[PDB]
């Protein structure tokens, strides 16, 4: 015990003596390989996702650069980890969600949503035949009896709705950001201030990307560059 | 996938199946477990291990399994697997009556059983159930009867026998103390608790940590009766009483 | 070592050895020549006899009245592709009432062979095949691997020892074009003899040739049939 | 399903789990069959003796049809099993042809059962041999070995499991047209060939007459009766 | 189309280590408390609440089943919703059929059985949990564990998870069988904080009940309510 | 690695080597470039000649997939193939179901997912290929994406893919390609690929072009061999 | 009609602290009788029985399959089945068989293995179940049984009681009834005991 | 470890090559194609005086007009046998004319290379026959000898040895075969041949000849047949 290895313990997902699943581990390491952080907030109005987008090029159409996702009219998403395994995550996602509408009558609550994506991720951890999908998924949407909700699933299959929270490579000093602010007794304002902060930049409009869910426009909207600039300024004069 | 295979189901360079020993190493440590045949009757006796703690005391037994009207068994080793066994057992109990009208011949049960453990030892890549089963059992064709099987599917009727923790210690004892066509329950019930004295290495033998259970036939009809605490404190006293005259 | 068993595992080169492996199997086969003209598309291939008493090896294999093929690896292999090849032809005609397009039935074998390339398991096709076809665009020469790639050619050679008849077709090419069918038979066979050692003679035993064009459904010609090419004749 | 190849070749031509199918069979207690003039015995060697056990439960000589019967060497279980496998041909046969089966017939699909699980994907081969006896409708009196492999051979006389080579050895020198001229002497060189390693299953079967199983009593006649004779020879 | 080989096999010993290690799994996972008393049963669990970002009342660790059985775990909680899942669905097959709440005894039954796939079935590892299920039926309560190798056993008491060895030794020396649901639910509570560190709160513990009216989960009001006296 | 023979297995920092290895076959592959511009999308492949044997057309790199789409390939050339086919495939059934052209968004996303789900399994591997899909139409203009084997997929302004990569994008880079039209880029293509082919290492090579735009109506087509061999003698003559 | 091919007749009927269930003995083939002993009652435990009129192979087939799977049940379960219990483990048997069903109405009387409450039911062939407080029938002479019960049943009816009007309800609506009768078998099923008798009856 | 259609770094598959040693491992056969018939000759290798000499088959009789020998582990060789001999029958039921010696031996040989572990039908075929071939008939092209090896290549031999003593036994058949010899000549030849490279002692129980002529349909030698041909030694 202590960092113990037996058999194929770090190629499959299968325990190892300490009752470890190395496998799983390392798919959280593979969430930083991105290089990217995300960060997400609740209010009573509204719930906010910012993420840092990166584009070096410039050779690359900037529209197509994205981890902001609509998984329903209503329900938003943002994407940390390994791209491809992202993009599989999201479908997975829609799918599960016009299911749920088809069967049931009514949109899909964004903590069944989670569930549903943290239980076909769970099976990953315990069938040793495919590998866990290198990514985290947020959620944000709004529920008629709870308000506004965000919510986040992980490659180890453990989902829980959050207050305020945040994936990639600047998880923890984020985490850290928003506990000392949630201690105490403007949500787009919180969400881009913790990220500029976790990582020293200062934005340009063009750096981040911006997804809400109002309780008077459910509706999931991507902030133009003019919006986010508005908010940029805005903090500037403090 | 060919690299992460154990190979479970394949011949060691002796002709041995490794996986099958294994098993009947992880038997050789469960709760001992014995059986013996007499004219009238047949028993099972066996270590309780789920003894004792804050345990509840739910079902009639630990370790013995009915299966149908005339046929109860005990088991040593991976309990959970036990399960497995015994349920499949009493469906194929069942389908034999369904399909006759009459009661599984005891010996016929073991075999159908035998059969799925076999295959388990020879295709599909999977390991072994890891139990030792013992039956006893009453049928028109041979009467009173009593059958070891292990994880080979293997199996074998006997006079007296026992599974688990110190069998061989367990099994000279009985070759010397039992008496071919001559026991009765009354003497192999004493003979039990003799044996199970000497193979509890726990030392002062208690009614908490046994179970025994009798198979006998009253009215042309099979009873298999889960002796009470009472019975067992009466019959360790009566062995203990027994222990002097021989000083 | 433990990236040269399966066909599923990238080198860290950025190769799979199981491929490169089966590639192999067609160096060793005995080599053939494949070229064409304007008008005719000819196979010429060297048979080997496993001893002085055995028949020699059939190289050349008729698919449809105007495909036919040479091969070079695991007969078996090869056998096995041609039949599915044949199947190809005759469904197209059932269907259609034409022949296959030859670079449609080479297309078929790519997508054909590139399935094992990329199961766990399963292991490439170790025959390559030079394929002599006629059509409404006219002689073709194609080539396939075991890596399920395949080539349209001027002329190929395959097997083993074929790089020396490789280098008597370019030499020459440029001549193809308008050569008529015996001169291109005489150019198949020089190529063909380049590959054996300087002792080692093209005998009406050893020498196999498939033609077709224009004006001719695909024929094979052994032993007897073989004369009135070799003879023929230019050296030396 | 299970798709592992498990019988494979090694690079000098060995099949090893059928190598190692075939020293289970040698660890298995010794069967002995002779076939006789107009009698054919099968004879087995101990198992455990064990004063507790039901002598019943583990005969090692098995009844297939009226009219064929098996002895074998190896893992039990695996016997069982071949042995349930035969039994039900048996009756197919008997079915579609409306003849009892030959020895032969039968052997050839015992055979062919073990030759199969030699070259089919998930299986192991099966750890046995066994010794086919019986009579055809002609009367010929018949003894057949099979091994894991799924060969198959008529035998005179033959030996498998431990301590088949010396058994072996003693019939090829005791086989004689004297040795089986009468019934009696024929059983008695099934029990000297197994006394020879070795208690004792025995079983006869007369042309027609089904299988008859001895009998302690009628046996340790036999015993005493060659011991005795290896003590003058000393 | 799957491994179908085990990944749980014998070791030379006669050991199955997957299941030894799930059941270290189990023990490094946080605590859990289940009493019978004489009239209910009681469920208790230490929420491993890191960060005040959590929203506490999102995910529960103690769940129903059914109206009269409700269950808790220790180890990774992923694999115990797949067997919650698997619970319910089990409990709605049993009432299709027989019309009547399933037993608690045949619940754990049938999901001790599911456990025990999982040791033996191609190209999966066992589930790191072990089980706590209470119930109510045939006028009497019941207290249920079941384990990674799929074996299940009846408690009166029993503690699970980090520190177990020191719960059990505390249960020990203070249940009676005679003890009421209201003082049962004060020693649960109290098993817990001998391995706590970090001061209780309703919203770091999470307390279920069963008795004759059925199986719920406490309110965070009413554990504030049992943690004064603590 | 420990620990890089299966899709399926991550290493302990968090990488799928098998993926990145089959990267290594596409950057070992001649370059192919696309470039999107005012008015259409224009392809342009490096095709190394092997053997002169070959005819002048062989091995082609550049494919139709549907009539408004052409595909640009790198790297192992039977895996690019039978993915040519899945997206032919693809599209097929978009007309079938939907009734329409598939939009190009659509059909990379479709096909990215294809590729993506080879990476994650020891039962098959990765491709080992990239590709380019371009098309152009009035509703939806000019679009360039591009697909690697992990199943990564976006849209791009100019792209480029196999060994000198890097060399093409700068090269690229330099073009105000936005305000440009094909009959302008196609020169500009041919330019850069006599630029970054190394005629040392690996002499001669066949140039590839196709382009779908305005121009073509929004069909996929090769570019005609007039216009091939001006933009061909204005990249040798730029050279030199 | 299917169920006219053996004919035949069962009913239930409540007492106070006590149940009867009651058949006729006739197996029949269309016009032809071959046996006056066919047994239709079938007992599912020590206080809780079974009847079924109907096609003859499935009165058989549905006894036996429904045994099996009370066997299992009470192995696997700690206990006896309940009256309730055994009606919806027949009602799930039978509407497996919904779209091709198994030709018999089955009757069930007992008294719960605890408390000693009376139950009775019937069900109809693809499994709907009807308890009542009073009795229920199933047979070819079904209208004569309904006829018979709805004039002699009377609330809280002891054992000896219990017996003249299940006994006179069977004999006199199978007495209208070509295809049911050849005698009349009774089981009046008590805490303590279980009464069987067989009726002085009509054999046309 | 590795599957079993891992192909080496020469190119040829183990499995195969490895199948091809154990052919080494079998009892040396002979074939011989005359204009007036083929022969097939086998050493039997009996390893016991008390196992019956007949019960040993390596030559059978595949249809009238066709036999065949084995050589390697014979229980490998039942399955091809047989459906070398199911094969000849449909050809019969469906075409009314007997099946070519080469298209026998042709179908025969499609089922060599059909082994595998994940593509996989049954338990289908998990590994090689490990059996070489002899195929010895009359057809229409006259009398024909073809022979086959695990690899499922087939060719056509004016004369072939197969097993342990092949090689030497080859030097031999090119030493003494000519076009125009003799079908009795060619018999003497191969017994010949066995008695130099056999371990025992040649004898009329121990070795097994059979002929297909024009004239005639299949036929195996008896003992008396054997012992007449065995006396020239
Ligand atoms: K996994
Ligand atoms: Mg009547
Ligand atoms: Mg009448």
């Amino acid at each position: 015990s202590r960092g113990s290895s037996a058999g194929f313990d770090r190629h499959i997902t299968i325990f190892s003596p300490e009752g470890r699943l190395y496998q799983v581990e390392y798919a959280f390491k593979a969430i930083n390989q991105g290089g990217l952080t995300s960060v997400a907030v609740r209010g009573k109005d509204c719930a906010v996702i910012v993420t840092q987008k990166k584009v070096p090029d410039k050779l690359l159409d900037s529209s197509t650069v994205t981890h902001l996702f609509k998984i329903t009219e209503n329900i938003g998403c943002v994407m940390t980890g390994m791209t491809a395994d992202s993009r599989s995550q999201v479908q997975r996602a829609r799918y599960e969600a016009a299911n749920w509408k088809y069967k049931y009558g009514y949109e899909i609550p964004v903590d069944m949503l989670c569930k549903r994506i943290a239980d076909i991720s769970q099976v990953y951890t315990q069938n040793a035949e495919m590998r866990p999908l290198g990514c985290c998924m947020i959620l944000i949407g709004i529920d008629e009896e709870q308000g506004p909700q965000v919510y986040k699933c992980d490659p180890a299959g453990y989902y829980c709705g959050f207050k305020a929270t945040a994936a990639g490579v600047k998880q923890t000093e984020s985490t850290s950001f928003l506990e000392k602010k949630v201690k105490k007794k403007q949500t787009v304002e919180t969400a881009i201030t913790c990220l500029s902060t976790v990582l020293s930049i200062d934005f340009k409009p063009s750096e981040i990307e911006v997804g809400v869910v109002t309780v008077e426009n459910p509706k999931f909207r991507i902030l133009t560059e003019a919006e986010i600039d508005a908010h940029l300024v805005a903090l500037a004069e403090r | 996938s060919r690299r992460y295979d154990s190979r479970t189901t394949i011949f060691s360079p002796e002709g041995r199946l490794y996986q099958v020993e294994y098993a009947m190493e992880a038997i050789g440590h469960a709760g001992t477990c014995l059986g013996i045949l007499a004219n009238d009757g047949v028993l099972l006796a066996a270590e309780r291990r789920n003894i004792h703690k804050l345990l509840d005391e739910v079902f009639f037994s630990e370790k013995i399994y009915k299966l149908n009207e005339d046929m109860a068994c005990s088991v040593a080793g991976i309990t959970s697997d036990a399960n497995v066994l015994t349920n499949e057992l009493r469906l194929i109990a069942q389908r034999y009556l369904l399909q006759y009208q009459e009661p599984i011949p005891c010996e016929q049960l073991v075999t159908a059983l035998c059969d799925i453990k076999q295959a388990y030892t020879q295709f599909g890549g999977k390991r072994p159930f890891g139990v030792s089963l013992l039956y006893i059992g009453w049928d028109k064709h041979y009467g009173f009867q009593l059958y070891q099987s292990d994880p080979s599917g293997n199996y074998g009727g006997w006079k007296a026998t026992c599974i688990g923790n110190n069998s061989a210690a367990a099994v000279s004892m009985l070759k010397q103390d039992y008496k071919e066509g001559e026991m009765t329950l009354k003497s192999a019930l004493a003979l039990a608790i003799k044996v199970l004295n000497k193979t509890m290495d726990v030392s002062k033998l208690s009614a908490e940590k046994v179970e025994i259970a009798t198979l006998t036939r009253e009215n042309g009809k099979t009873v298999i009766r889960v002796l009470k605490q009472k019975e067992v404190e009466q019959l360790i006293k009566k062995h203990e009483e027994e222990e002097a005259k021989a000083e | 070592n433990q990236y040269d068993n399966d066909v599923t595992v990238w080198s860290p080169q950025g190769r799979i050895h199981q491929i490169e492996y089966a590639m192999e199997a067609v160096k060793q086969g005995s080599a053939t020549v494949g070229l064409k003209s304007k008008t005719h598309a000819v196979l010429v291939a060297l048979k080997r006899a496993q001893s002085e008493l055995a028949a020699h090896q059939k190289k050349i294999l008729h698919v449809d009245n105007h495909i036919g093929i040479s091969i070079a690896g695991l007969t078996a292999d090869a056998r096995l592709l041609c039949n599915f090849m044949r199947q190809e032809c005759l469904d197209s005609r059932f269907v259609f009432d034409r022949p296959l397009p030859v670079s449609r039935l080479v297309s078929l074998i790519g997508s054909k062979t590139q399935i094992p390339t990329q199961r766990y398991g399963r292991r490439p096709y170790g025959v390559g095949l030079l394929i002599a076809g006629y059509d409404d665009m006219g002689p073709h020469i194609f080539q396939t691997c075991p890596s399920a790639n395949y080539f349209d050619c001027r002329a190929m050679s395959i097997g083993a020892r074929s790089q020396s008849a490789r280098t008597y077709l370019e030499r020459h090419m440029s001549e193809f074009m308008e050569c008529n069918l015996n001169e291109l038979v005489k150019h198949g066979l020089r190529a063909l003899r380049e590959t054996l050692p300087a002792e080692q003679d093209l005998t009406t035993k050893n020498v196999s040739i498939g033609i077709v064009g224009k004006d001719l459904e695909f024929t094979i010609y052994d032993d007897d049939d073989v004369s009135p090419f070799l003879e023929g004749l230019e050296e030396r | 399903s299970y798709d592992r190849a498990i019988t494979v070749f090694s690079p000098d031509g060995h099949l090893f789990q059928v190598e190692y199918a075939q020293e289970a069979v040698k660890k298995g207690s010794t069967a002995v069959g002779v076939r006789g003039r107009d009698i054919v015995v099968l004879g087995v060697e101990k198992k455990s003796v064990a004063k507790l056990q039901d002598e019943r439960t583990v005969r090692k000589i098995c009844a297939l049809d009226d009219n064929v019967c098996m002895a074998f060497a190896g893992l039990t279980a695996d016997a069982r099993i071949v042995i349930n496998r035969a039994r039900v041909e048996c009756q197919s046969h008997r079915l579609t042809v409306e003849d009892p089966v030959t020895v032969e017939y039968i052997t050839r699909y015992i055979a062919s059962l073990k030759q199969r699980y030699t070259q089919s994907n998930g299986r192991r081969p099966f750890g046995i041999s066994a010794l086919i006896v019986g009579f055809d409708f002609d009367g010929t009196p018949r003894l057949y070995q099979t091994d894991p492999s799924g060969t198959y051979h008529a035998w005179k006389a033959n030996a498998i499991g431990r301590g088949a080579k010396s058994v072996r050895e003693f019939l090829e020198k005791n086989y004689t047209d004297e040795a089986i001229e009468t019934d009696d002497l024929t059983i008695k060189l099934v029990i000297k060939a197994l006394l020879e390693v070795v208690n004792i299953e025995l079983a006869v079967m007369r042309r027609d007459q089904s299988l008859k199983i001895l009998n302690p009593e009628e046996i340790e006649k036999y015993v005493a009766e060659i011991e005795k004779e290896k003590e003058e020879n000393e | 189309r799957g491994y179908s080989f085990s990944l749980t096999t014998f070791s030379p010993s006669g050991k199955l280590v997957q299941i030894e290690y799930a059941l270290a799994a189990v023990a490094g996972g946080a605590p859990s408390v289940g009493i019978k008393a004489a009239n209910g049963v009681v469920l208790a669990t230490e929420k491993k609440q890191k960060s005040i970002l959590y929203d506490e009342r999102s995910v529960h660790k103690v769940e129903p089943i059914t109206k009269h059985i409700g269950l808790v775990y220790s180890g990774m909680g992923p694999d115990y919703r797949v067997l919650v899942h698997r619970a319910r669905k089990l409990a709605q097959q049993y009432y299709l059929v027989y019309q009547e709440p399933i037993p608690t005894a045949q619940l754990v039954q049938r999901v001790a059985s599911v456990m025990q796939e999982y040791t033996q079935s191609g190209g999966v590892r066992p589930f790191g949990v072990s089980l706590l299920i209470c119930g109510w039926n045939e006028g009497r309560p019941y207290l249920f564990q079941s384990d990674p190798s799929g074996a299940y056993f009846a408690w009166k008491a029993t503690a699970m998870g980090k520190n177990y060895v020191n719960g059990k030794t505390f249960l020990e020396k203070r249940y009676n069988e005679d003890l009421e649901l209201e003082d049962a639910i004060h020693t649960a509570i109290l098993t817990l904080k001998e391995s706590f560190e970090g001061q209780m709160t309703e919203d770091n513990i999470e307390v279920g009940i069963c008795n004759e009216a059925g199986f719920r989960r406490l309110t965070p009001t009413e554990v504030k309510d049992y943690l004064a006296a603590i | 690695t420990g620990y890089d023979l299966s899709a399926s297995t991550f290493s302990p920092d968090g990488r799928v080597f098998q993926v990145e290895y089959a990267m290594k076959a596409v950057e070992n592959s001649s370059t192919a470039i696309g470039i999107r511009c005012k008015d259409g999308v224009v392809f342009g492949v490096e095709k190394l000649v092997l053997s002169k044997l070959y005819e002048e057309g062989s091995n082609k790199r550049l494919f139709n997939v549907d009539r408004h789409v052409g595909m640009a390939v790198a790297g192992l050339l039977a895996d690019a193939r039978s993915l040519a086919d899945i997206a032919r495939e693809e599209a097929s059934n978009f007309r079938s179901n939907f009734g329409y052209n598939i939009p190009l968004k659509h059909l990379a996303d479709r096909v990215a997912m294809y590729v993506h789900a080879y990476t994650l399994y020891s039962a098959v591997r990765p491709f080992g290929c990239s590709f380019m899909l371009g098309s152009y139409s009035v509703n939806d203009g000019a679009q360039l994406y591009m697909i690697d084997p992990s199943g990564v997929s976006y849209g791009y302004w100019g792209c480029a893919i196999g060994k000198a990569r890097q060399a093409a994008k700068t090269e690229i880079e330099k073009l105000q390609m936005k305000e440009m039209t094909c009959r302008d880029i196609v020169k500009e293509v041919a330019k850069i690929i006599y630029i970054v082919h190394d005629e040392v290492k690996d002499k001669a090579f066949e140039l590839e072009l196709s382009w779908v735009g305005e121009l073509t109506n929004g069909r996929h087509e090769i570019v005609p061999k007039d216009i091939r061999e001006e933009a061909e003698k204005y990249a040798k003559e730029s050279l030199k | 009609s299917i169920m006219s091919y053996n004919g035949g007749a069962v009913m239930a009927m409540k007492g106070k602290n006590c149940v009867a269930i009651a058949a006729d003995r006739r197996f029949g083939i269309q016009a032809q009788m071959v046996t006056t002993d066919f047994q239709k009652i079938f007992p599912m435990g020590d206080r809780l029985y079974i009847g079924l009129a109907g096609l003859a192979t499935d009165v058989q087939t549905v006894a036996q399959r429904l045994k099996f799977r009370l066997n299992l049940y009470e192995l696997k379960e700690g206990r006896q089945i309940k009256p309730y219990t055994l009606m919806s483990m027949v009602a799930n048997l039978l509407y497996e068989k919904r779209f091709g069903p198994y030709y018999t109405e089955p009757v069930i009387a007992g008294l719960d293995p605890k408390t000693f409450k009376p139950f009775i039911c019937s069900l109809d062939l693809i499994g709907c179940p009807m308890v009542t407080d009073d009795f229920v029938v199933s047979g070819t002479c079904a209208e004569q049984m309904y006829g018979m019960c709805e004039s002699l049943w009377e609330p809280n009816m002891d054992p000896d009681h219990l017996f003249e009007t299940i006994s006179q309800a069977m004999l006199n609506a199978v007495d209208r009834d070509a295809v049911s009768g050849m005698g009349v078998i009774v089981h009046i099923i008590e805490k303590d005991k279980i009464t069987t008798r067989t009726l002085k009856a009509r054999m046309d | 470890d590795r599957g079993v259609n891992t192909f080496s770094p020469e190119g040829r598959l183990f499995q195969v090559e490895y199948a091809i040693e154990a052919i080494k491992l079998g009892s040396t056969a002979i074939g011989i194609q005359t204009s007036e018939g083929v022969c097939l000759a086998v050493e039997k290798r009996i390893t016991s005086p008390l196992m019956e000499p007949s019960s040993i088959e390596k030559i059978v009789e595949i249809d009238a007009h066709i036999g065949c020998a084995m050589s390697g582990l014979i229980a490998d060789a039942k399955t091809l046998i047989d459906k070398a001999r199911v094969e000849t029958q449909n050809h019969w039921f469906t075409y009314n004319e007997t099946m070519t010696v080469e298209s026998v031996t042709q179908a025969v040989s499609n089922l060599a290379l059909q082994f595998g572990e994940e593509d996989a039908d049954p338990g289908a075929m998990s590994r090689p026959f490990g059996v070489a071939l002899l195929f010895g008939g009359v057809d229409e092209k006259g009398p024909q000898l073809f022979h086959m090896d695990p690899s499922g290549t087939f060719v056509q031999c004016d004369a072939r040895a197969i097993g342990s003593a092949s090689e030497g036994a080859q030097s031999s058949l090119q030493e003494v075969y000519h076009k125009s010899m003799t079908l009795k000549e060619a018999i003497k030849s191969s017994l010949i041949i066995l008695k130099q490279v056999m371990e025992e002692k040649l004898n009329a129980t121990n070795i097994e000849l059979a002929t297909v002529q024009p004239g005639q349909n299949f036929h195996m030698f008896t003992k008396e047949e054997l012992e007449e041909v065995i006396k020239d030694i």
